């Protein structure tokens, strides 16, 4: 009947932040006011709905032992005018009376939405009453008010002022480990079979949130019940009701995630082994991203400003994203990806104001590697250098420039660009104090190709006879995309052969009614056949473009003969 | 040392060859882009309205040529 | 305790202005009647929230006796219809009974926001009630009101008419010295280890306001407690022995999100002439145009000369234009407001050219000021170096309109800056608007030595390295290139130190049984960094500016004149 920390999952970091923020002030009320500090008057958790923020508040209240009071935004707005303000005043007075206490206002947006949304007189009067109550907590002792909303801009800005809600914790969406934790919590009571690997399930259930995972588990349980429906609850019968991995896969294919579009922010699982090449690029990215978080003292000692970001450029599909994800992984820093379609959408809809939102989210997740997939997308849309009535400057890139200028270097948020057409990129974003660094990502060499092939086959049960090392030797000039294509073709051939063999076995059974896997692994002939179907995405002449670009940049570099007697 | 530039303003065309005399010791006889552009415009387009645009284009062409 | 002047910092200038405005009237009411002069009726302070404007009003009231009444905007609106009017009227009614007094209306925007933001009826009735109260305040017994709002445009203009909130004070954002003062105020009752120097954090805490600094100090103290709490109406001496350290401040610094990063910063730049250390003629021109008008007005009156409105720099990218503007602003001890090119581009794209008036009002409100427009050619480039039209565009047109409607009595000076002195709109160069062109050439050897020395001012440099030699062979380099060389050298030194530390750690691992390997930026570092050096601007680029200066400003300086 009472929730605790062990009950919550998928928000370990945010839970730790909340604990360090609130537990100490609540656990030691008198000691806190003795020392000259003020605890958080009001916290504002936000994130897509269904993450159980109410559960977080309840668990914190129970663990700290403070009185808990829940305010339902829709419930409050339901009451006829006058009763709403009376209920709010009663709630705050009750919370004060049983101090220390926590007041959780759920669905704050409903009570105090954006000022444009509010139309009536009572709608604004309720917001004013809430603000007055917020400012009135200074006299009160040990009363922390936590509110829930989808986005910071989804509530009246007057509430996010000082004294009022000032601390914000982004619950976000759970990651693979968080999803596994949530699944373990939800499936605590369910009786499962030995074939279910919740790790793999959590890996597949991308875009889910706590509520979605709970619904998925319920769906799997009911699928099992349906399979065993024909044959008060008897404990042993439900023990025989052993949900299997097949039921979980069915639920996966049946469930509709509610947070697919939401920006994904987590530590990437890529590693340098996935692309084992460009040692110089590895060293440069290390110096840029790892030292200023693991050696803060050195920069102060030598008084140097950490670089704000770096720019990539090279043939399409060669690891420009893999390198960024790997460097984010090495520093255990959150990674945010902005695909080119997002920038194109912002340009077409003239919604460049959203860039501030992206940069705010990145800053809140410090340290983080903000990766822009295609800085050339909008420039290419306007004709690029093929035809350009105007100039390089445009809405979205201009907003990016402004927001990068407005950043604070202490936050350890590093911008990384990525383009296939470095020529048309706005010169403004290359100025010092901005990306200000150009790194050429070439086509993988033999060792890099071997690493790429091994990474792309790490999930396919390939045979031992396959000589991936040799395959790399003959596949010179193949981009990572092309090697992934080779592996996809090989696996497609293998699966087609397997299915046709099974059909042949069934036909044999039918013709002569009365086993072993004909193709248990990707046979060498599969790779041989796929190779004949392969092609080089990037041509030598289109490598000449990047080679010439790098040569032009290098030629500017000179004065390598500093003698200095 | 000489490159061609043709004035195109108000639906008109002409033929000309600009002479560049840089590297002279005095450094004064060395060609100046703006002076050359204005001289060419006035010589080939005397008293033509809105000639600042044409002079600007001629200056850009000279800079690219040099 | 009662709030006072010493309890507030970061607004010394504005606090002095408010004192000058209010202290004398209230403290000596009889004098005004004798001289028959008009005292202020309402002083409207505006600035980003968290600057302690309420504290300023409380201090001014307490230090001059009187009675202080606080009216919170949200509180007034929260009350039922009619109740709000009753309370608002009662506030003024009672305030006179204890006159002389100061009434502080907090969050005025809530009570009387811009009319376009109001929709209901009772919303307008309250504003009319406040206006009627203000009109009657004119004849009231030495009653003054101090209403705090986010910005001048955040309230109904009807409240800004004469006999109402006509006098304004811009609290603004605290500067480095103000930040240090605020930190000192908040750290008064705190025990801190000697390693902490509030000057460092103050100089670093850019974009913070009074409230944020308090949050930073609280976070530092709480980190100290928590870091020591685990090992440990309090624990007595153990907590009394609590001592904060510079590392705790640094961590709390990295874990704070200041609330005023995007506000236009107005403050006296700390740059000095020695930062560039060159261009004596440009120094003389800037002196003539910015210093004498604000230092010798009598000379300008004695003759029939009128101060020039502004100048216009132009030259290669990254040569010191911003540096020179900041230096001249520093010399005259004048505010400095910079408008980078992205802001102009944003105004153009969003068709928000009406904001130029706000920028100029900001410059006017804080004078003498050096309004610096970093990239006036940004819009021209964005439309093509062309789209088939004239140079005129909305943003530059609004700049012209505001410049024309600027009173020369105020000491606001406009400085332009561009890399394409030819594509600039010809109108902005007309007499009476930026009627001077100052070419900023590439830095010379002595100036290069000066800029190199300035860049390394915060980097421990071995005495071996002589910057004069480095500047000698780097002829043709821009300021950006030299800063790049210095940053590359620092990066190499940091990498060497890190690798040496890793090797020392491995030695400790193998032999579990010590001095700094590279405490200074060694000569070899600058040697290797110079290999990465590259001239940013080519001689072809220099040609455009050299020809521009040789033709313009020297085309027909015929001179050689003398009367009989």
């Amino acid at each position: 009947n009472e929730v605790g920390y062990d009950d919550i999952g998928g928000c370990r970091k945010q839970l730790a932040q909340i604990k360090e923020m609130v537990e100490l002030p609540l656990r030691h009320p008198a000691l806190f006011k003795a020392i000259g500090v003020k605890p958080p008057r009001g916290i504002l958790l936000y994130g897509p709905p269904g993450t159980g923020k109410t559960l977080i508040a309840r668990a914190v209240a129970n663990e700290t032992g403070a009185f808990f009071f829940l305010i339902n935004g829709p419930e409050i707005m339901s009451k006829l005018a006058g009763e709403s303000e009376s209920n709010l005043r009663k709630a705050f007075e009750e919370a004060e009376k049983n101090a220390p206490a926590i007041i959780f206002i759920d669905e704050l947006d409903a009570i105090a939405p954006k000022r444009e949304k509010t139309h009536g007189e009572v709608e604004r009067r309720i917001v004013s009453q809430l603000l007055t109550l917020m400012d009135g907590l200074k006299q009160r002792a040990h009363v922390i008010v936590m509110a829930a909303t989808n986005r910071p801009n989804s509530i009246d800005p007057a509430l996010r002022r000082f004294g009022r809600f000032d601390r914000e914790v982004d619950i976000g969406i759970p990651d693979a480990t968080g999803r596994l934790e949530i699944l373990q919590i939800h499936t605590k009571n369910m009786k499962l079979a030995d074939d279910v690997d919740l790790e793999q399930v959590a890996n597949e259930t991308h875009g889910h949130v706590g509520a979605d995972l709970a619904a998925l588990c319920s769906e799997a349980a009911l699928q099992a019940i349906r399979k065993k429906m024909d044959l008060t609850i008897d404990a042993e019968v439900m023990n025989s009701l052993a949900v299997t991995m097949d039921d979980f896969r069915w639920a996966l294919s049946q469930s509709n995630p509610s947070a697919l579009r939401e920006t994904v922010v987590e530590v990437p699982q890529v590693t340098w082994e996935d692309i084992g090449g460009l040692e110089d690029v590895k060293r440069e990215l290390q110096e840029l991203v790892q030292y200023p978080v693991e050696h803060p003292d050195k920069f102060l000692k030598f008084g140097m400003t950490p670089s704000k970001g770096v720019l990539f450029y090279g043939p399409p599909g060669c690891g420009k994203t893999l390198l960024a994800k790997a460097i984010a992984n090495e520093c255990q820093a959150n990674f945010i990806s902005i695909k080119g379609p997002e920038l194109l959408t912002m340009w077409f809809g003239e919604s460049e104001a959203n860039v501030r939102e992206i940069f705010d989210k990145a800053r809140q997740a410090a340290p983080c590697v903000l990766f822009f997939d295609e800085l050339d997308s909008i420039a290419k849309a306007r004709g690029g250098n093929i035809g350009d009535g105007g100039g390089a400057a445009d809405r979205v890139i201009n907003q990016i420039l402004t927001e990068m200028d407005g950043m604070s270097t202490k936050k350890n948020v590093f911008i990384i660009g990525a383009t296939n057409r470095p020529d048309i990129i706005d010169p403004a974003i290359l100025r010092p104090g901005r990306l200000d660094q150009l790194i050429y990502i070439p086509l993988p060499d033999e060792k890099s190709r071997v690493a790429i092939l091994k990474a792309n086959l790490r999930k396919s049960p390939v045979a031992k006879d396959v000589d991936l090392e040799f395959l790399a030797k003959m596949t010179n000039g193949f981009s990572g995309a092309d090697l992934t294509e080779i592996c996809q073709r090989a696996c497609k051939l293998a699966i087609r052969e397997s299915i046709e063999s099974e059909i042949r076995r069934e036909r044999e059974r039918q013709t002569n009614p009365s086993e072993d896997d004909p193709v248990p692994e990707i046979r060498r002939d599969h790779f041989e056949e796929a190779m004949r179907f392969a092609r080089r995405s990037v041509s030598d002449n289109d490598i000449r473009k990047y080679e010439m670009f790098a040569q032009t940049l290098q030629q500017s570099r000179g004065f390598g003969s500093f003698r200095f007697p | 040392e000489a490159f061609p530039i043709t004035l195109e303003w108000g639906g008109r065309v002409v033929r000309e060859t600009v002479y560049w005399f840089q590297y002279e010791s005095d450094s004064s006889l060395n060609s100046n882009v703006y002076d050359v552009a204005m001289k060419l415009v006035t010589k080939h387009f005397p008293g033509e309205f809105g000639s600042e645009i044409l002079v600007q284009k001629v200056v850009h062409t000279i800079l690219h040529q040099t």
